[PDB]
């Protein structure tokens, strides 16, 4: 595989995973004030 | 501007539209310089200035034979061919010197010489006859023998084979006393009568070539 | 034979010791106290473009602004240099040129070279081309320098030794010029059109009577091939440039060398030499890619002309001294000022 | 999944619950839709949730001390980790390119101009020379404005397309500098005008080609976010082409380095020294190293073959320009003369 | 031949001859004499160089 | 040198014809060439003008748009298509060739017209319409144009030439200053800005006719009216 390219693609899921992470995250912190 | 000078300027806009064109067609020859003297056949290899054209390969080749100053016209030349008779002992070191003052020639440090020693069947029929021997004019062939390995002869008197390799080795590493790699020296055999001589010619050029792209590359 | 030999040598010794006797001083002691140039910085105020190949010749028209160019592509090109026009492109029988002239009516103009033949070609004629007029042959080694003296008088120096005059209208040798041992490679006519001086590869110039045909003085202060020759504009002397990588000055009536032109990082030797308008400075073109502006007078180099990228072969400057023109190995010609 | 998908799946959920309401008590947490200890199985719809366990709660009781519904959530959280070991390893990645890139177009932006500013090294040779150093500047400078949009709609979307076509072009103008060199030393006395024009739609034509072949079918099948996500097997429309670059360009250095070992044996450390001379620095212009990660398939970031990968391709492919532009450019004799030549014209002007 | 060689010298060696001292001071002249007419000693003005 | 013209002939009001200009004698392919009229009793009038290699190609207002100048070079000839005709287009037309390069003589050889007959610009003058005159007497012939006619490349753009009866017209004098090939020495030019005079000195016979004084400055190409002189 073309490196430089799968380094955007794996660095770009890397980064779609740790937002949906975040989001996730504050999201179980209402569960814990509800 | 003038309309004169708008007409001038277009006609010189012609003129320099035609020596474009002579250019284009002109570029692609390779140019070769007939070095030698009598009784060698330098004229007789293939069949002011007797400039002769000849083809191989859809490549055009223009050797120029002139009749040492005005070296100096062939500077940018392919190669020059250096013709030599070793047939004839007493002259030999004439044509050692001539080789010797036309391969250290300041104008000529990067063109390869295609040295070519000619009646190679007379000398083999001297030395099969023995009256004129090769020591006597050199002597260190007394004491030279050929190679073992590298004796590739298509049947011929290991005598002939030995003259005409110390010959040859006189001439070569008088090619390689000082060359520092720049040019090579390519010797070869021609009796009147090998038509296989434009081919080595074309080797040789394209030897050269490859040499000097390789030197622009580092390669070698 | 002997007593031939002893004759000869007595009398070269007496030519020494009289010429010795004569040098009284010396040019350089007697040009100390002047003015120096100082600093000859010239710009490339066109650069002509048209030749394929190496330029071996070029000489100027009487007006100036036309000027041939002879080049190793096989092909005389007439430039009008103040519009950078071609006027004219000529294409030469052969492409081993290594002399070219303008004439000085400027009807006519010369090549020579390798073919051992001076071809002369009619430019100002009816039908709108420039056509060959005459084929001058009989010199017998290469041609190295040719110059016109009229509409019908030409004087050239060849590879064998020689230098001729010819008459144009009837194609035949007038006078033949010998005494030179080494091939002769530059002439230079005189402005009166009366002597001419020439070179020669035997380290000596002669200077020629164009009508006797007689040598009336040699001259022998190199070590090595001259190339280039060129009358100064007085007449009464001129200058030689040679393999040596020293140009030379010589005088015709003292008969013996005046200066010498050298610097030790110059080695390469001087490929063409001329004269300004003044004379001042020896315009010399060397093999290293460049041209030296050296003061005749003191012998220095007072300005470069650094803009070829191959060995400068010709070298020439204008009628009325307003430009210099320098054809090199690079395939271009360049009017400098 | 994305986060965006996330959001519309779980605001789903939540109308979902509303609606069985509508037809203890059932109530809506955020997360979950609990039923009228209570175990609920973690939910579905969260795609990071550890979906073999479940939530436990109290039949609502309320947390001691405070006004809030009570509720265990921590068997569905097992499987997430606060760890930046992946993260660092990218950082690092990026550091090493970015100086690579950095002096590698530095380096050739002056190699260009010399290769210009002397119109004595103007050849067919140079030409290619200088299109190939145009194309590393060209690559180098696309990583930067990929990353400086990508990581910092349609204006995120060109940065990637020239960053898939700037690539393409570098080792495609490789290739060129390899086959002509191959032809250069294999063709007799070749043409090489004509072959000019061929070399140069080739090294910048056909990388525009399944490039717009990227664009069209991103834009028609996949257009999400920037495209700088891989969508299936979509990526293989660019790479292959690039692949088989790299192989091609293996095949010549072969050729090269075996005729080079036959001329030097049919002319001994002595000898070896110089076949060993000619390959290092022909490996440089043909791009030897990518020949060993060309099949390397995508595989995990905490892997040991990943790690090996990009540290090794990261380094030599962001200096490969360096070592080009030095060997080829700065280390050409005719370059240094033409160097030289103009020091000498420059110090003759300080000879006034 | 000899007889040609010798024959020349001695045309060549009776001639009248000045001292060089007289020949550089001519040259110098000369050198004078048109020292104020060439453009590429002293640079002519912008408008009347041609080129 | 010989241009040899066929056309002419009859033609009704508002049709068209072809006028033709054979060339042999010289570089054809390196020559402009030109196409002149004469009305039946008036002066000349430049027509039209066709560049070396087809590159430039001008008109006169008065015929632009229904008049078309070609050449055919491997033939060696020049065209003139013609596209309604009007009354004023009948006349005698002549070609002309020009050659333009530096110390050139443009307008050097005219040739043999042919008679056609139907069923702002720089200008310069000639205030006398006829002059008698004596043999071996001078005769000096000024004509002045609008402007100046020096340029700055220095030449002064003024032709001359003469036109005997039953004879073409041929050049005298071209740039107001150089004389031509196989004209008489006694013939000369002079001037300065928009003042030009012609000299004749030692008049002699056969040099009875019209002298008409042309501009090349820019086009169009306008010619004066033309001094006759009678003996």
């Amino acid at each position: 595989s073309v490196s430089e390219i799968q380094l955007m693609h794996n660095l770009g899921k890397h980064l779609n995973s740790m937002e949906r992470v975040e989001w996730l995250r504050k999201k179980l912190q209402d569960v814990h004030n509800f | 501007v003038s309309a004169e000078d708008k007409a001038a300027a277009e006609r010189s806009k012609m003129i320099d539209k035609n020596l474009r064109e002579d250019g284009e067609k002109a570029r692609r020859t390779l140019r070769l310089l007939l070095l030698g003297a009598d009784n060698s056949g330098k004229s007789t290899i293939v069949k002011g200035i007797f400039e002769t054209k000849f083809q191989v390969d859809k490549v055009n080749f223009h050797m120029f034979d002139v009749g040492r100053k005005w070296i100096q016209c062939f500077n940018d030349v392919t190669a020059i061919i250096f013709v030599v008779d070793s047939s004839d002992y007493n002259r030999l070191q004439e044509a050692l010197n001539d080789f010797k003052s036309i391969w250290n020639n300041r104008w000529l440090r990067t063109i390869s010489v295609i040295l070519f020693l000619n009646k190679q069947d007379l000398l083999a029929e001297k030395v099969l006859a023995g009256k004129s021997k090769i020591e006597d004019y050199f002597p260190e062939f007394a004491r030279y023998t050929t190679p073992e390995d590298a004796t590739p002869e298509p049947g011929e008197d290991p005598r002939v084979t030995r003259a005409k390799y110390f010959i040859r080795k006189e001439f070569v590493d008088i090619s390689t006393a000082s060359g520092d790699g720049r040019h090579i020296c390519y010797p070869h055999f021609t009796c009147a009568v090998d038509t296989e001589n434009a081919r080595r010619i074309f080797n040789d050029c394209k030897d050269i070539i490859l040499q000097m792209n390789l030197r622009e590359y580092n390669l070698v | 034979l002997d007593q031939l030999r002893q004759e000869a040598e007595q009398l070269k010794n007496q030519i020494r010791d009289a010429r010795k006797a004569c040098a009284d001083a010396t040019l350089s002691q007697i040009t100390n106290n002047i003015d120096p140039v100082g600093r000859i910085q010239m710009r490339t105020r066109r650069t002509l473009r048209g030749h394929l190949a190496k330029i071996y010749a070029m000489h100027w028209g009487t007006d100036s602004r036309l000027l041939v160019s002879a080049s190793q592509d096989g092909k005389l090109i007439i430039w009008d240099s103040y519009t950078t026009n071609k006027v004219h492109a000529i294409p030469l029988r052969s492409s081993w040129v290594m002399t070219c002239a303008y004439a000085p009516s400027g009807n006519y103009v010369a090549c020579g070279g390798l073919d051992n033949i001076c071809s002369i070609y009619n430019l100002k004629t009816r039908e709108g081309n420039v056509r060959v007029s005459r084929e001058l042959a009989g010199h017998t080694g290469y041609l190295s320098c040719c110059r016109f003296l009229d509409d019908n008088q030409i004087v050239t120096s060849s590879g064998d030794t020689t230098c001729a005059l010819w008459d144009i209208e009837t194609g035949q040798q007038t006078t033949t010029f010998t005494g030179h041992t080494g091939d002769v490679m530059s002439l230079s006519l005189a402005p009166d059109t009366r002597l001419f001086v020439s070179g020669a590869c035997d380290a000596s110039a002669k200077l020629w009577d164009v009508r006797e045909g007689m040598c009336r003085q040699t001259f022998t202060g190199h070590e090595s091939d001259i190339n280039a020759i060129c009358f100064f504009p007085n007449g009464n002397a001129f200058a030689t440039g040679s393999d040596d990588a020293t140009c030379r000055l010589f005088d015709l009536r003292a008969d013996q060398e005046l200066m010498t032109y050298s610097h030790d990082n110059i080695i390469c030797g001087i490929t063409s030499v001329s004269f300004s308008k003044s004379g001042r400075l020896l315009l010399a073109g060397y093999d290293d890619f460049n041209c030296n502006v050296w003061d005749a007078l003191k012998a220095d180099r007072a300005g470069v002309l650094a803009g070829h990228d191959n060995r400068v072969s010709c070298l020439g400057v204008t009628d009325d001294g307003m430009a210099v023109a320098t054809g090199s190995w690079d395939s271009f010609l360049k009017i400098w000022n | 999944m994305t986060k965006e998908e996330q959001i519309f799946l779980l605001h789903r959920a939540q109308a979902q619950c509303e609606k069985r309401l509508k037809e203890c008590l059932p109530e809506w947490d955020h997360i979950l839709c609990w039923p009228l200890v209570v175990a609920v199985p973690c939910p579905d719809y969260i795609y990071d949730f550890n979906h073999k366990g479940h939530a436990y709660r109290r039949c609502w009781e309320l947390v001691p001390g405070h006004n809030r519904t009570w509720a265990n959530y921590s068997e569905c959280v097992k499987f997430l980790t606060n760890e930046t070991r992946e993260r660092e390893v990218f950082d690092r990645l990026g550091m090493i390119y970015t100086v690579g890139y950095s002096v590698s177009l530095a380096s050739l932006t002056v190699a260009v101009l010399i290769l210009a500013y002397f119109r004595r090294l103007h050849c067919t040779r140079n030409y290619i020379h200088m299109h190939l150093f145009l194309s590393f500047m060209l690559r180098a400078v696309s990583i930067f404005v990929k990353d400086a949009v990508l990581y910092s709609y349609a204006g995120c979307r060109v940065a990637v397309t020239f960053f898939l076509y700037f690539l393409a072009t570098n080792y495609y103008w490789i290739l060129v500098e390899g086959l002509y060199l191959h032809s250069l030393i294999f063709m007799a006395f070749f043409s090489e005008k004509k072959y000019l024009w061929g070399f140069t739609v080739f090294g910048w034509g056909l990388p525009a080609v399944f490039v717009a072949v990227w664009v069209s079918v991103r834009a028609t099948l996949a257009n999400t976010g920037c495209w700088d996500l891989s969508s299936g097997n979509k990526k293989w429309i660019i790479q292959v082409p690039i692949l088989a670059s790299i192989v091609l360009n293996f095949i010549l250095f072969i050729n090269i380095v075996r005729v080079l070992a036959t001329k030097l044996r049919e002319t001994t450390r002595q000898q070896y020294r110089k076949l060993l001379k000619s390959t290092l620095v022909l490996m440089p212009l043909f791009g030897v190293h990518y020949i060993v990660f060309m099949a390397t398939p995508y595989t995990e970031v905490s892997g040991t073959l990943w790690q090996v990968q990009m540290h090794y391709e990261m380094l030599f492919n962001s200096f490969q320009g360096f070592f080009v532009a030095i060997i080829y450019c700065f280390c050409n004799g005719e370059v240094q003369a033409e160097i030289k030549k103009s020091w000498s014209r420059w110090t003759l002007a300080l000879d006034f | 031949q000899a007889r040609k060689l010798v024959e020349q010298l001695k045309m060549e060696a009776n001639i009248d001859r000045i001292k060089v001292s007289k020949a550089a001071a001519d040259l110098m002249a000369y050198c004078e004499a048109h020292a104020k007419e060439d453009p590429l000693l002293t640079p002519v003005p912008a408008s009347e160089n041609p080129f | 040198v010989q241009l040899v013209e066929s056309g002419g002939g009859l033609v009704q009001p508002g049709g068209s014809r072809k006028l033709s200009c054979s060339a042999s004698g010289f570089a054809f392919s390196s020559f402009g060439m030109h196409w002149v009229r004469q009305a039946p009793e008036k002066g000349l009038e430049w027509v039209a003008y066709i560049s070396s290699g087809s590159g430039t190609i001008y008109y006169a207002d008065t015929v632009k748009g229904r008049f078309t100048i070609s050449r055919d070079d491997p033939k060696n000839t020049l065209f003139l298509q013609m596209t309604s005709l009007r009354s004023e287009d009948t006349a005698m037309y002549y070609c002309v060739r020009s050659i333009y390069y530096y110390g050139s003589s443009p307008f050097d050889f005219w040739g043999q017209g042919t008679t056609l007959t139907v069923s702002s610009d720089i200008v310069m003058t000639q205030a006398t319409s006829s002059v008698p005159v004596t043999p071996g007497e001078s005769v000096s012939i000024s004509c002045r144009s609008s402007k100046s006619l020096l340029h700055s490349n220095g030449n002064t753009y003024l032709y001359w030439f003469l036109q005997r009866p039953g004879q073409s017209p041929q050049l005298l004098i071209y740039r107001m200053s150089n004389l031509a090939s196989g004209v008489p020495d006694r013939f000369s030019g002079s001037g300065s800005g928009t003042a030009f005079t012609l000299t004749i000195s030692r008049l002699e016979a056969e040099d009875v006719g019209v002298y008409y004084c042309m501009q090349h400055l820019e086009y169009p190409l306008t010619f004066g009216a033309g001094t006759k002189l009678e003996l």
